């Protein structure tokens, strides 16, 4: 089978030097254009680039020339973009992709990921956020955690050890001050709150802080 | 240089149901070498049509691109659950190489009204002098919404932290947080604490509110 | 893979002295090689196939007039500024407008305008270079076995039975050793480099399709072009046009879509089709086939016991040798088939030779298929199959009598030597001698006289054969045939080689 | 123009259909004759002057159906 | 040092500096380096004669790594010939041009 | 084609100080043809030098014009309270005609306050359903000031309108006058109403507020 293989996706500082593998698999490395696409976080794929597998040319878009090294390891079969001066514009998932050639690129490395930013591991700041009069709903009691001030993501964040898997909505973790909050809000019935613990288990690997805050009443 | 927009940006959909999503070479006559390129969230992208023609092999005849060299359709006749996704279309006939502005497959359904629940900064917060106010609105479809934090009547737009779910896995619906983060210092200078929320179920904000004041 | 059913079938004749052979072998042709101790193989190329190829420039054969803006000055006012001029994207143009005091000026007789139409492509088009490393050959390589319509025919079959193989050389793999399983192995050592000139050409799309085109001829193109990557173009004007001036009003026209044109453009320009890569059917190249490891089975087996019956009848291939594939009765196979190719029954004396040298029963399976071609004579014949009762023959003829062979292979010797230039003399294979200094002496010569006026095409050098032949008609002798040498062939032969 | 100057031959290896191949078969003639024969004011005049110069007969028919051809296209 | 006992593969594909020779670098999967590197300038595989001249003589692996790239020259010599780098098994070899 | 600027844009001076008011010419060597243009507020334009180098004949020696070409400079050594005047400078060596942002002369003098007075919307306006709150913030020097409006609090930028005089003839100072304009709903929804104002004579805001729940 053929398969685009690259490295994992990298937390990086502005000012660094990342370089992305591409590793060729289950095709004839040399034949087909090895190509080099820019997904940002936001943005969708913008293509960088592609670097000629015969001769191991380059060829970048007017955009990624001068920044990003392309680079083809030919035995090995694997493929290369080389960003410098990381930037945190280079925080982004990154995609190899093996030409088809006029016929495009069929298709991609698992994706690669890069963070270009300052910040240091941080935990999480993990708040039970209780509901009040009219934070009840129905027979429902919506609960909260807000996952406060943590580099970088994820966190792990369950509820009763995740056995509060539905009324559950952990929301997306987001950049604040390079640190990230998330506030994850369950959605329990009033007659198992507060009458059952209703516990925010919230796992930070990368700080390796493991925070559990049951919401009481206020 | 050469531009391709892929319209819609999004279509609500039921599955087995016919969205063709759109396409257009702005420049030459792209004629073949334009693609589909299926990536859903958090994956590498997956290649559909090729020559804007032709079904990948993975792919199956359910997807079809259409039109030819200035103006293309990504047809799925019957759409899926499966088939739920971000596709995009690329022009291969020149480098640079580049890709349109996608079209999202939504899996259409009931429209579901924000569970809306706004939370005060935990007293866990307030003792760190941070004052959050958390705000839940949960289970909405559409996606279209809106968070408007009101302060003493004055609607304060500063500190608003939202964070929302995409469509609801089980109900396909959509869930949000609108967080307030105040200064305790202003937390405390300030009393009714109103989040509203406004949603296409709802001709009004669904208004989610605590004065201080009270309890 | 095989010459099976191949338009152009050609039969390469071992004549010993190297297990290794030089061989000029294409995608059109199949060579079919019959030699001494080895079964009979077949080369040929499946495809020209570049893998991976790099975009040289692009083109704007359909242009799009777009905002046409012309800002006017009076008589006098002499040069006319229209801001646009900073954008290339605009096309402006000078010029002016003669005015009375009816139209904007106090003066009359002269004026100034600046036309700025902005430019856009309607419709451009690309070329691009082969990398001569990405340049792949896909050569079909087989031998001629125990073998039926289908096995023959479907390669998956000839892979098992070893008497096939496909492969692909590059400058850098330029030699493949490849093995025939019981009939041992065999090697081609090739030219990858020198199979084309990468950079004689480009590959030019125009549409979804792509062309060959002359990359000295593909800057020739006058025409809105392009950076290989993206924008800023050059005659962008050429494909849009200007007007009068009427008052301040001139007008820019886009061309009619030029794109006929461009196919009207490609004459001599081969279909390329991009599917991962180009794949050119046209073949050159120059491998050497090594027969060494190559072997026989069927020296062991004795005579097949069993009664021999036609699965398909005597028929040509259309080179000049009779194809059958018999049932065979006998499931003594694996067994070596009993055949000949004879003249009459009178006599048991072959006249022929055997195509598919080793003719043998495959499998024990009776009534088994098994197709094999064999070379019938000139004139009628029979084939003796077998000796014996159990011998079937069919009558056969063969209308090519002997002299007609040495004269088409004589005026195929023009016809080899044309079109293949220096390289007409690779015919010699394992050369020396004359076909040493052959070349050597067409070396420069084709590399001179020919190519030297190049650049003519039918009537055109078509036409010099008489006005040249003239000259040789009224000169003077020891002058008339030098004066003749640039008359006939070279010039004739290829004007008289295209009838038609 | 694109039409004109076409890149037949192309003639590299290429034994093989050209893109566009029979196209070349008539192009010289027929429209130069199509010219001439749409003029065939044109064409009597231009060739008795083949007969005028150079009095040396069979060169002096040579002149004209160039010159025939030469008018037509230029 | 004895000939490189493995291996080679092209680093670089055969470059002609446009001067008349022509460097290849070598990844050599050989880690029996320190070693001299088997190579030539050969006309066609069947003759093992050196047909050019090396321009860097005595081309050397400098260490045991294995598919260490080595960038080595010599001269091609007029019309077609080969680069047989190494021997045998461990021969890869690169058909190269000088058209001069 | 070719620009100018003309530094400084204003300049407060003691009136026979000497303050030369620079000017350079972006392009080409403007050679002679530059030429200085006192505008007071309301005028048409005074030409003032000629060659940038010569007076005119309307205009007194204090004036000195200077530089060359690619630079020039206005010169009064003795400023005066008629020199208070809005200074041009045009390259005309090129049509087009152009001038450079001009240089003010304007008469120094001690620092003063805004005399910063609040005036909520009269019965008059409160009876016609439209609220402004008037703030006149009168003879402060510099002209330098920033007004704010504060409302409960909280900051109200608009309905925020603002007047001011120009340096004023006798103490030389400025007067303002910060203007909020309100909707007699919410001019009513909310109470505490305030014109601060941090001028160059104070470190802070000068409030000047009332409640309407004051008087």
């Amino acid at each position: 089978q053929v398969q685009l293989m690259e490295s994992g996706p990298e937390l990086k500082k502005p000012g660094e030097t990342v370089k992305i593998s591409c590793k060729a698999s289950g095709y004839t490395f040399t034949d087909y254009s090895m190509h080099w696409v820019k997904q940002a976080p936001g943005k969708g794929l913008k293509w960088m680039g592609w670097i000629n597998t015969g001769t191991g040319e380059p060829t970048f878009a007017a955009d990624f020339k001068g920044r990003f090294a392309f680079s083809l390891e030919t035995s090995a079969s694997t493929a290369y973009l080389q960003i410098n001066n990381l930037k945190n514009e280079d925080t982004a998932s990154y995609f190899c992709a093996r030409g088809v050639g006029l016929y495009g690129v069929d298709y991609w490395g698992q994706g690669t990921s890069v963070t270009v930013s300052s910040p240091k591991t941080t935990p999480p700041s993990v708040y039970p956020l209780a509901p009040v009069c009219g934070d009840t709903t129905g027979s429902m009691v919506t609960l909260g955690c807000l996952v406060k001030g943590y580099f970088p993501e994820p966190v792990t964040v369950t509820w009763n050890s995740g056995s509060l898997s539905s009324g559950v909505h952990t929301f997306p973790a987001v950049l604040q001050s390079d640190l990230y909050t998330l506030s994850s809000s369950v959605t329990v019935p009033s007659s198992t709150w507060p009458s059952e613990t209703v516990t925010c288990n919230v796992a930070h690997p990368a700080s390796s802080t493991k925070v559990d805050k049951k919401i009481v009443p206020r | 240089d050469i531009v391709l927009t892929q319209s819609p940006a999004s279509l609500a959909v039921s599955l087995g149901q016919r969205a063709t999503i759109s396409c257009r070479a702005s420049q030459s006559v792209s004629t073949s070498y334009m693609h589909w390129y299926q990536q859903k969230p958090g994956q590498p992208p997956r290649l559909l049509i090729y020559l804007v023609s032709n079904l990948e092999s993975g792919v199956p005849s359910r997807f079809s691109g259409s039109g030819s060299g200035t103006d293309f359709t990504l047809n799925i006749h019957p759409v899926e659950a499966e088939d739920e996704a971000t596709y995009y279309c690329q022009h291969i006939r020149e480098l640079t190489r580049s890709e349109a502005g996608p079209s999202w497959l939504e899996i259409k359904r009931a429209d579901a009204a924000p569970t809306v629940s706004i939370f005060p900064p935990s007293s866990e917060q307030l003792t760190s002098g941070g004052a959050s106010v958390v705000c839940f609105l949960n289970n909405f479809y559409p996606k279209d919404i809106n968070v408007k934090w009101k302060i003493d009547g004055s609607e304060r737009q500063n500190g608003v932290l939202n964070s929302w779910t995409d469509q609801d896995s089980k109900d396909s619906t959509y869930s949000m947080s609108s967080t307030l983060t105040l200064t305790k210092d202003e937390y405390e200078r300030h009393n009714s604490y109103t989040c509203e929320a406004t949603h296409k179920t709802s001709t009004s904000p669904i208004v989610k509110s605590f004065n201080r004041n009270e309890c | 893979f095989n010459c099976l059913g191949m338009g152009n079938r050609d039969f390469i004749e071992g004549a010993s002295g190297a297990t290794w052979v030089d061989l000029v072998l294409e995608g059109d042709s199949c060579l079919t090689i019959m030699a001494n101790d080895k079964p009979t193989l077949d080369v040929r190329m499946i495809n020209i196939e570049a893998s991976q190829l790099a975009e040289v420039r692009s083109y704007c054969y359909h242009a799009s007039v777009t905002d046409i803006s012309t800002v006017a000055r009076c008589p006098m006012t002499g040069e006319a500024h229209n801001e646009k001029r900073a954008d290339s994207s605009y096309v402006c143009k000078q010029g002016f407008t003669d005015r009375g005091w009816g139209n904007g000026c106090g003066l009359f007789g002269k004026g100034s305008i600046d036309t700025c139409a902005k430019f856009s492509c309607t419709s451009k088009a690309i070329g691009r270079t082969i990398q001569p490393e990405n340049i792949k050959y896909e050569v079909g390589i087989f031998v001629h076995g125990t073998t039926t319509s289908e096995n023959h025919g479907n390669y998956s079959a000839q892979v098992g039975a070893s008497q096939a193989a496909k492969f692909t050389v590059t400058p850098n793999a330029p030699s493949i050793t490849l093995k025939l399983g019981d009939y041992g192995e065999v090697t081609l050592d090739c030219e990858p480099r020198s199979g084309l000139n990468t950079e004689a050409f480009y590959v030019m799309t125009v549409g979804s399709k792509s062309f060959l085109v002359h990359r000295e001829w593909f800057h020739d193109l006058a025409l809105p072009w392009t950076p290989p990557s993206s924008t800023a173009w050059r005659n962008r004007e050429l494909l849009m046009e200007f007007e009068e001036a009427h008052a301040t009003k001139q007008s820019v026209v886009a061309l009619g879509s030029q794109e006929g044109g461009l196919h009207q453009a490609l004459a001599g320009a081969i279909v390329v089709e991009y599917s991962s890569s180009v794949k050119l059917t046209s073949g050159h190249l120059k491998c050497r086939l090594k027969m060494d490891k190559l072997a026989l089975k069927g020296t062991t087996y004795g005579m097949c016991t069993g009664k021999f019956s036609f699965a398909k009848n005597p028929a040509d291939t259309g080179h000049g040798t009779v194809v059958i594939e018999l049932s065979y009765s006998g499931s003594d196979g694996p067994c070596k088939i009993p055949i000949v190719s004879v003249a009459s029954l009178n006599d048991m004396t072959p006249v022929g030779r055997l195509v598919t040298v080793n003719p043998f029963v495959a499998t024990s399976s009776a009534n088994s298929k098994v197709l094999v071609e064999m070379e019938p004579p000139f004139g009628d014949s029979y084939i003796v199959v077998g000796r014996g009762d159990k011998q079937i023959n069919h009558h056969w003829h063969k209308a090519g009598s002997t002299l007609g062979k040495a004269f088409l292979t004589t005026l195929k010797g023009a016809q080899r030597l044309a079109a293949l230039g220096d390289t007409a003399w690779d015919f010699g294979s394992i050369g020396g001698v004359f076909n040493s200094i052959g070349k050597a002496v067409h070396q420069v010569f084709g590399g001179a006289f020919r190519t030297l006026f190049g650049g003519m095409s039918w009537i055109t050098q078509g036409l010099m054969g008489a006005l040249l032949l003239w000259m040789g008609v009224n000169a003077r002798d020891r002058s008339i045939a030098l004066a003749f040498l640039a008359t006939g062939g070279v010039l004739l032969f290829l004007a008289t080689n295209v009838h038609a | 123009s694109v039409s004109v100057q076409t890149h037949g031959e192309s003639s590299l290896v290429n034994k093989t259909e050209t893109w566009l191949d029979s196209t070349k078969a008539t192009r010289y003639l027929m429209k130069t004759e199509n010219w001439i024969i749409r003029n065939p004011g044109y064409a009597f005049l231009a060739a008795v002057l083949g007969w005028m110069l150079g009095s040396n007969n069979g060169q002096r028919v040579v002149f004209t159906i160039l010159l025939l051809l030469v008018a037509p296209a230029y």
